[PDB]
């Protein structure tokens, strides 16, 4: 995906769960998921 | 609604093209010279490196491991050059573009802030020529003067010493895009200390995008970003 | 309905594989030869450009940067040259899936059509190899014989010639194409002209997907297809 | 996306631009967006 | 629910992080001393082929195409070797995290096919070290030994060797997993020789995964893969 | 896709229309077509 390997989505994902971490890290993926069906309710 | 838009957008886009390529015109005539100026640090490096090398018994030098190679490496460094020739003329025409949508004050926010960053950039490039890329050259040709033969192709090197460039322009400016925020007003040191849990993973992903797919290069790529972050909130910090 | 649609298709694909196979071992029985016929541009160039730069003056060569390099190198030039071999076998089967579901009129209009297209594909190859790839090869040799010594990898020569080689065989056939089409009558100049808007578009898609994801490889790729596109609308004018 | 970058994608949406323009763009994303939902009907 | 399983999992990370970069610190302090490990045989080889070619007549050595090429080099032999002494301390600590969740008689159906794994594993690495890669290395010099000048360099190779060095020991572990299935009874030949229609599509699917984007690399990767498969089944028949 | 090329894809392909064959392809693909449905009512 654009010089993106699958290890390098791994390190992301580590990454997140060691910085967001129980906190956070659940607000995070809810605001990523209302931002998506945002756009796709904009882009309907 | 769309039809100005595109219309204007595609006279824009067509000029900023015409800049790109009149500048990739007169960059393939001085090809020669840029080409030399691109090497001048190798060749210094590689001397340098051989003069330790033979005090140290009493070789390297750039290669083509491809045609395509030299002649892909001039059109490289040629296209290069003419992006960054057109690019005072794609400015021009991206803020013609934006202008009638910023309000008065905006203006006067925005040009001296692009006229910095721009000076800013070109500190960082120079700096990262004329300081950064000898010891770097000669320190890495060194590291592996013992056991290897430097046999340098020009290919990647020639993209691997525009990274080394473009990165520290960037580098360079991302601070003072920092101190301008903090000088206006629109974050402080504790909004840059709240949002370092997002702004490490955004760091990841940008690293991850610019990089390889190897998760060495990530980190590797990763940390300057996170030194620059903290040298960010230092600066908002004293401000 | 999906069925018989699968197992003669199974069958056909069982033996296209076994064709190339075939085709492979032959291939890798005569690697030795085959390379040789590869890399022989690549000698002449390498010793004539040496005659200049000793001339000017009063070493390159050919190179493997890894182990894999050689014994895959051979295992390349086998699998391309059993495809090749192969080649007929695929497309008889591909006729013979096809040929039931084509009328009585689409197959006259097919066989010869077949013929002519392999034909030019052989030309535009051996006019590759031939005529261009010795002064091309020369040319680009010595465009970086004055600052870099030329130690060409086999590993990527081959991938090199094989694009170069295969391209001409297309951009031969292309025009074929076109100009079959307007005999028999299903385009005109105007169809060519009134679509080269997609086309064009069309045609940086294909050379985004054709080449590595740099954009100058992109444009360098671009450029020969619309001049094929040119070139086409001149033939069909003149039909 | 099969050795192709984004910097390539945004050339093809530059030739797109330039090429297409004003007229024929919004009509060729229509055909487009028509040939889509012809496929996931289809496939449907 | 989540709650703790993120807390959980986040400290674990933490620990194996921490535990992968002092294993990087170690590993390059000693790099020096990892890197002539690995370069060994090639060196052994490269010397083996002269004195062949020599013989035949009556150079190659180990070269660096990039500065980021024999400092990168360093840093990624360094992290595998990080990587590798943590994996102790990682796969502690998700046998911590996962064995809550396994009954009494899962945990000694485990822990021993850990250990005999790791030992497997170990056992394909210096097979494939020490047998393998002389002979093949060998062979492989020598295949290009009369057409082309072995110029290896050091960057491509510690892939190529860390690849060669990882596949033995995941393919000394396949038959040893096969093994202990067909032990304790999970599996039978019959089991193996039904699934093997999905088990070889897998097989090219992984190939294709951990293969570049060539289909030759594919088939290289694929044919280990499908001899292993039957070796499996062998294993699972006379058992 | 992660180092994975459009003829990688196609030699897939071909290693499944070889082995599954005119019976068990429509069966593995009403598999995979079941396993995806059921993944998209878990997410959901």
């Amino acid at each position: 995906m654009f010089g993106m390997g699958f290890s390098e989505i791994l390190v992301i994902a580590l990454v997140a769960i060691l910085f967001l971490g129980p906190d956070k890290l659940p607000e995070a993926m809810v605001q990523i998921a209302k931002f998506f069906n945002s756009v796709r309710k904009t882009i309907n | 609604s769309m039809k100005p838009h595109l219309a204007e957008l595609r006279q824009r886009l067509a000029i900023s093209v015409l800049a790109v390529f009149v500048g990739f015109i007169i960059a393939f005539t001085f090809h020669n010279a840029i080409l030399g100026w691109i090497t001048k640090p190798l060749n210094n490096a590689l001397i340098q490196v051989g003069k330790i090398v033979e005090k140290r018994e009493m070789n390297g030098m750039i290669t083509t491991h491809q045609v395509g190679g030299a002649f892909f490496v001039a059109l490289k460094v040629s296209f290069f050059a003419g992006i960054l020739m057109a690019m005072p003329v794609i400015l021009w025409q991206l803020w013609l573009f934006i202008a009638p949508g910023l309000y008065d004050n905006e203006k006067k926010m925005v040009l001296p802030f692009v006229v910095g960053g721009s000076v800013m950039f070109l500190i960082g490039v120079l700096f990262a020529y004329y300081v950064v890329t000898p010891f770097g050259f000669q320190f890495l040709i060194t590291f592996g003067s013992f056991l290897y033969t430097p046999l340098i192709n020009i290919e990647d090197y020639v993209g691997f010493f525009t990274k080394i460039l473009i990165g520290f322009g960037i580098a360079f400016e991302l601070p003072v895009v920092a101190y301008f925020l903090a000088l206006l007003g629109l974050i402080t040191d504790k909004t840059l200390k709240d949002y370092f849990k997002y702004a490490i993973v955004i760091i990841f992903l940008l690293a991850a995008f610019l990089t390889p797919p190897d998760v060495l290069t990530q980190l590797l790529m990763a940390a300057p970003l996170i030194l620059l972050y903290g040298l960010s909130i230092l600066i908002v910090h004293y401000v």
